[PDB]
């Protein structure tokens, strides 16, 4: 398996800087066409960056001065560093073999998993989690869930008993409210009878604040 | 710089249906041009290269044609996951390249009805000083739905907001949450609390409601 | 002597670019109808030796024929010092350089692990090793065979079409 895997994003103030990485397997990133593309929140694709195994680089115009493509042959790694940050950056970021081109070779065939990058001056903010209770029940079946309120910046990710239930269960994207933080609901339906008997337990993590929660929901 | 125009912008088919994207091109690029897919949140993968070569992977029922400024991307038979944004991009110009602005592709089936569920807030929430009122409506086809709050039967503006999940990958339907939010005086202002779902795999408008405390 | 090399009937492929070596005696550029002369460190013998460098490229890489420029042809096929001096002389051969249906004659260098120093040739067309396994001579997977041709077609835009290009270094 040839793969691309990137590490590095974060929240970051307009003017300040940061390095995205995207360490290589199957691939020597120094013999390679290698590029950096994004997407800003709703928008198309956006070539950014291009390097020659050669050592020449390309820019789009907008980056151009600001950004620095880069690899390192040790540890066959490619870098995005990326300075004078601004909220048009605001964007995730893929890192890929090739330039985009129309040739094995220089072809985009493999892309890293890619990584959000977010330029705004609000700060970091970990949530709360609330739990959605059953009540008592249409068609033998009940729903129950988290709230997960106020929270920068994204993203939260939520299982259920630690991955065990999966089947049923609907999380939703976060919606921007006005006051600048970040909400989501995570929901499931379950078995009405079985409400007594089974114990649901949504497991709520926030990495940019290092929150682990985990909310029991009981019907009340 | 070239300039890539895309048609449609949107565009809804069923499983086993044939799909026809085209990409223009303000000038002639001879065969420089390539197709990729990508999913909402997700890493593009590129489906044509060339103007009309199969990548390796990418299924069979993916094709491409066109040369000049006209290109077509087809897909000869719909399978239910093939939902994605398709983008085209140019490889003619100097670097770096440019993309299409994207067609988005919709599943289209049956109507669902959803099944509607509403949630009063947690007595830990309104500890903190809020209160989250949240209406839940599952597994549904088509995507419009009207959510209407109503509050002692007066209708409620500018205090919700609405969030839908992707299509499911197996059956097409789509789940919707609906969040009312105020503060914990204004909660205990009132007393019914009610969530009005109106969609066209409804025959009759369908209210989940509670009373506060009750 | 320079008839000999403008007014060839044959042109080199860039990878393989040709070097003529002259010993010999603005007549050039008064008879023109070139679309590129530019001259470098001098404006138009009293030299040690003069060399005349010649080949095919596109319209748009002929900006690439320049002192401290990059690109796929001056990294990976012809490259000019920083230090220059000569002149850069090229025109627009869509007339004899392309044919219906596609000339692809002309070949150009896609894979170099690195640049070229000024003035070096790579004519080699070893399997490009693009990975950490061997290619061992045959193509395929991260395995590139290193040469690309033009495809010069009489409709291809300006910058598609195959200019000649004369490049003559002062010493
Ligand atoms: C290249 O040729 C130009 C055109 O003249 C051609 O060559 C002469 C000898 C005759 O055969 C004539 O019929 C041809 O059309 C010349 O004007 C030009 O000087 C030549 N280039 C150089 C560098 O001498």
């Amino acid at each position: 398996e040839v793969q691309l895997v990137q590490s590095g994003g974060g929240l970051v103030k307009p003017g300040g800087s940061l390095r995205l990485s995207c360490a290589a397997s199957g691939i020597t990133v120094s013999s390679n066409y290698m590029s950096w593309v994004r997407q800003a929140p709703g928008k198309g694709l956006e070539w950014v960056s291009v390097i020659y195994s050669g050592g020449s680089t390309y820019y789009a115009d907008s980056v151009k001065g600001r950004f620095t493509i880069s690899r390192d042959n040790s540890k066959n790694t490619l870098y995005l560093q990326m300075n004078s940050l601004r909220a048009e950056d605001t964007a995730v970021y893929y890192c890929a073999r090739g330039e985009g081109g129309s040739i094995v070779g220089v072809t985009s065939d493999y892309w890293g998993q890619g990584t959000l990058v977010t330029v705004s001056s609000a700060s970091t903010k970990g949530p709360s989690v609330f739990p959605l209770a059953p009540s008592s029940t249409s068609g033998g079946t009940a729903a129950l869930g988290c709230l997960v309120k106020d929270y920068f910046p994204e993203p939260v990710t939520v299982s259920w008993n630690s991955g065990a239930l999966t089947s049923g269960v609907h999380t939703f994207p976060a919606v921007l409210q006005s006051s600048g933080l970040y909400s989501l609901s995570s929901v499931v339906t379950v078995p009405s009878s079985s409400l007594g008997t089974q114990t649901y337990i949504c497991n709520v993590n926030h990495k940019p604040s290092n929150t682990k929660v985990d909310k029991k929901v009981e019907p009340k | 710089d070239i300039q890539m125009t895309q048609s449609p912008s949107s565009l809804s088919a069923s499983v086993g249906d044939r799909v026809t994207i085209t990409c223009r091109a303000s000038q002639s690029i001879s065969r420089y041009l390539n197709w990729y897919q990508q999913k909402p949140g997700k890493a593009p993968k590129l489906l044509i290269y060339a103007a009309s070569s199969l990548q390796s992977g990418v299924p069979s029922r993916f094709s491409g044609s066109g040369s000049e400024t006209e290109f077509t991307l087809t897909i000869s038979s719909l399978h239910p996951d093939d939902f994605a944004t398709y983008y085209c991009q140019q490889s003619y110009s100097t670097l770096p390249y440019t993309f299409g602005q994207g067609t988005k592709v919709e599943i289209k089936r049956t109507a669902a009805a959803p099944s509607v569920f509403i949630f009063p807030p947690s007595d830990e929430q309104l500890k903190s000083g809020t209160a989250s009122v949240v209406c839940l409506l599952n597994n549904f086809y088509p995507r419009e739905a009207k959510v209407q709050w109503k509050v002692d039967n007066a209708l409620q503006s500018g205090n919700s907001q609405e969030s839908v999940t992707e299509q499911d990958s197996k059956d097409s339907t789509y789940s919707l949450s609906s969040t009312l939010t105020l503060s914990k005086a204004d909660y205990e202002k009132h007393k019914l609390y009610a969530c009005e779902v109106t969609h066209q795999g409804l025959s009759s408008p369908v209210t989940k409601s509670f009373n506060r405390g009750e | 002597p320079f008839g000999e090399v403008f007014n060839a009937t044959r042109f080199a492929s860039v990878y393989a670019w040709n070097r003529k070596r002259i010993s010999n005696c603005s007549v050039l550029y008064n008879s023109a109808s070139f679309s590129t002369f530019k001259c470098y460190g001098v404006s138009p013998l009293c030299f040690t030796n003069v060399y005349a460098d010649s080949f095919v490229i596109r319209g748009d890489e002929v900006r690439q024929i320049a002192p401290g420029q990059t690109g796929k042809i001056a990294d990976y096929n012809y490259k000019l010092p920083d230090d220059f001096t000569g002149c850069v002389i090229a025109w627009n051969s869509n007339n004899l350089d392309s044919k219906v249906g596609g000339n692809y004659n002309y070949l150009y260098r896609l894979f170099r692990k690195s640049n070229l120093k000024p003035f070096e040739r790579d004519i080699s067309t070893e399997i490009y090793q693009a990975g950490s396994t061997p290619c061992n001579g045959v193509e395929g997977f991260n395995c590139y065979f290193p040469l690309q041709s033009y495809g010069f077609q009489p409709t291809n835009g300006v910058g598609y079409q195959p200019y000649r290009v004369v490049v003559l270094s002062f010493e």
